[PDB]
């Protein structure tokens, strides 16, 4: 998808940008470093001592405000991705819910809709937990704070599936046309969810 | 062990000592004793240091840049030389290799970068591209009833709408 490949696109021209940020203010301290020491040689050792403790506290400083940057990218960039992938969502809601309300339905096209919506409910959760997963990565802490949040949401993601089946049961001729093709998704739909929740709890 | 640290082992002594890392540029060039701080020298020409380092040698910088690459980056002291291809060309291989040309009935898709190729993809209905290039993306056809002219000759994905006035 170019979308994909898009967005993928500009979080990473993003980080490079930042890397050439960081790049400069690292190499400016170590510059500075070295010529402090230069300056400091002819000081008592405690002296030259403490020239070094004094560069290792900026370098550590400037790693930090790094690190922090960088993960605002990666908020920034999830973000972005959750907006086109929410859009991508209802679109095949609206176009499952036309196909079930064309007269007379075809169940065909019905089932495929179904089939394209059920993909996107499933590309959005999958999305979420990886965002989870990034943050129990580099931050278990805060991961473990969101985490009800986080199940909270995959029930919205339930129970927003279960309401979109519902209509097809409101429609029982073409529901049991295509009921077993329905039964398999399902299936394999049931085990997806399985797996996203035993990918949560760890 | 702590980061701003590297351990070394007194050449006579024995002893094992907690020496304090050298700044990036810089290569230890004595290090720590019992009685005294490790020292640091400035890496010579041709050599770098990206980071903080314990180490005894500078590393070499790379080779120059080979044709048809050049130079972004010099060799000093914080950085290996950085050789790319030059504009129009991609790292393939270890070479440069030209953009590929979208030609006539193709525009550009996403552009061609000194790393990446140009992608093409086929001009989409209602476009055009009437040339091979690896810049040009597709055209849109001209809209002939825009100007007051009749389609003549329908465009197709190598070629414009032909605009025209008929006589009946
Ligand atoms: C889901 O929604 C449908 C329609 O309301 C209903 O049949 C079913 O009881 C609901 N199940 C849950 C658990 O919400
Ligand atoms: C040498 O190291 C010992 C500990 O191993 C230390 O106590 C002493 O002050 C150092 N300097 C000398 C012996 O001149
Ligand atoms: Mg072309």
């Amino acid at each position: 998808t170019p979308g994909d490949e898009n967005e993928h696109a500009h979080f990473q021209k993003a980080k490079e940008r930042l890397e050439a940020k960081h790049r400069e203010r690292m190499s400016q301290v170590m510059r500075e470093w070295e010529e402090a020491e230069r300056q400091a040689k002819n000081l008592p050792k405690a002296d030259k001592k403490a020239v070094i403790q004094h560069f290792q506290e900026k370098v550590e400083s400037l790693e930090q405000e790094a690190a922090n940057e960088r993960q605002q990218l990666v908020e920034t960039h999830m973000a972005r991705v959750e907006a086109m992938l929410n859009d991508r969502r209802r679109l095949a809601l609206e176009n499952y819910i036309t196909a079930l309300q064309a007269v007379p339905p075809r169940p065909h096209h019905v089932f495929n809709m179904l089939k394209k919506y059920v993909r996107a409910e499933q590309k959005d959760r999958q999305h979420t937990l990886k965002h989870f997963e990034h943050v129990r990565m580099v931050d278990p802490k805060k991961a473990a704070q969101i985490r009800s949040q986080v199940m909270t949401h995959l029930r919205v993601i339930y129970e927003r599936m279960n309401q979109s089946l519902s209509l097809l049961y409101n429609v029982p001729a073409v529901a049991e046309e295509i009921q077993d093709e329905v039964d398999e998704l399902l299936q394999k739909e049931q085990n997806y969810s399985d797996d996203v929740l035993a990918n949560m709890i760890s | 062990s702590l980061p701003g640290t590297y351990r070394h082992v007194d050449r006579t002594t024995g002893q094992v000592l907690t020496c304090d890392k050298c700044p990036a540029g810089t290569y230890v060039s004595e290090h720590c004793t019992n009685m005294s701080l490790r020292v640091c020298s400035s890496c010579p020409a041709g050599t770098f240091t990206r980071h903080e380092n314990g180490i005894e040698r500078c590393h070499d910088c790379s080779q120059p840049c080979p044709w048809p690459m050049i130079e972004r980056l010099p060799c000093a002291a914080l950085t290996d030389r950085e050789c790319i291809c030059p504009p129009g060309m991609y790292q393939s291989n270890g070479t440069c290799a030209p953009h590929t040309v979208c030609p006539v009935g193709w525009g550009v898709r996403k552009k061609g970068t000194e790393n990446e190729d140009v992608r093409c993809k086929q001009c989409a209905r209602g476009t055009f591209s009437d040339v091979p290039s690896s810049v040009m993306k597709c055209k849109a056809h001209t809209d002939c009833l825009g100007q007051n002219l009749e389609v003549v000759k329908p465009g197709t994905k190598e070629t414009d709408n032909v605009c025209g006035m008929r006589l009946f």
